[PDB]
């Protein structure tokens, strides 16, 4: 029963679930997208060329990473990517990605490239 | 004015709350609270049409802009979409929005 | 000016006027007159010191606080691993 099911919350610190139990709350809406990324996060650690958030690369200015995030879009040509530590504009200028299942927005994907903070436009080598 | 002494200020609050916890190490979540407290103290420290039409920018917004363009590709929905680095639009948003025009 | 140029100190108080030797090395550290305008106004008198002291001192360093990013990251890891 969907209306009568339980509820389990993920903890990135303990990597485990807790005994969680009309309308919902705002904190729930916020923790919604957070839980998806962290579940995918643990799924990435099981598959073992590393892991680094967005702010760390924008914190740098030179290079080279396969960043993980949600393909959102804020403005015209402004295809953003989002993790829990910042946003970054993404470009697909002359990109030959793989023949993926279905690259769609609102999807957590992986793209390789360089930051190049001079124009502050992250580049894509291939979408996978 | 930011210096590295500002980083030196951010970094010590971490250990102060750590001294409350009495634990010998520092944590990720235990340190990031300080970013909110310090950012609150320094942001208060720091803080074609439009341009060639109204340099001040006031009164020339969506009412007047909708009028000017009306008098043929502008749509109200398209207005709020295409409209949303002229900082005049940012400032207008802060003020002219609830001003109505 | 006397200490830095003649390498001697003459003390003439009511007791006994004397003359002795001290050939010391001196390092000083001052701020600009107001704010960070060290290259903005004019190269001259950003300090408002006497004119003879310019010729008295040997080297005059002008240090900026140029903001960049390679430098910013390197300052970050230097001071951060410094604390460990």
């Amino acid at each position: 029963n969907a209306s009568q099911q339980q509820r389990f919350s993920y903890n990135p610190h303990k990597m485990q679930f807790i005994f969680v139990p009309f309308l919902p709350d705002i904190e729930d809406k916020v923790q919604m997208f957070l839980t998806r990324y962290y579940l995918t996060n643990d799924r990435v650690m099981r598959n073992e060329n590393s892991i680094t958030p967005i702010k760390n690369l924008l914190g740098r200015d030179a290079q080279n990473f396969l960043l993980l995030g949600l393909l959102n879009k804020n403005f015209k040509g402004n295809w953003s990517l989002e993790d829990p530590s910042g946003s970054v504009e993404i470009d697909i200028s002359q990109t030959i990605p793989t023949q993926g299942h279905y690259y769609v927005p609102g999807c957590m994907v992986l793209v390789e490239g360089i930051y190049y903070s001079v124009g502050n436009k992250f580049h894509v080598t291939s979408m996978t | 004015p930011i210096t590295i002494r500002q980083l030196e200020a951010i970094i010590r609050i971490t250990e102060s709350l750590a001294k409350l916890e009495l634990s010998p190490i520092a944590q990720e979540r235990h340190v990031d609270e300080a970013i909110r407290l310090f950012q609150a103290s320094t942001m208060d420290a720091a803080s074609q049409e439009l341009k060639r039409r109204l340099p001040i920018g006031w009164s020339t917004s969506y009412q007047t802009l909708r009028r000017e363009f009306v008098d043929h590709r502008f749509s109200q929905l398209a207005l709020d979409k295409a409209l949303y680095e002229t900082i005049q639009l940012r400032h207008q948003g802060q003020n002219i929005y609830r001003s109505g025009v | 000016h006397e200490v830095m140029e003649q390498q001697t100190v003459t003390i003439a108080k009511a007791g006994i006027h004397t003359t002795l030797n001290a050939r010391c090395s001196v390092i000083a550290a001052a701020n600009p007159v107001f704010g960070q305008y060290d290259v903005n106004r004019d190269p001259h008198q950003n300090i408002a010191l006497p004119d003879s002291l310019l010729s008295r001192f040997d080297l005059l360093f002008v240090v900026t606080d140029d903001i960049n990013e390679i430098r910013d990251r390197s300052i970050s890891e230097h001071v951060l691993r410094t604390h460990r």
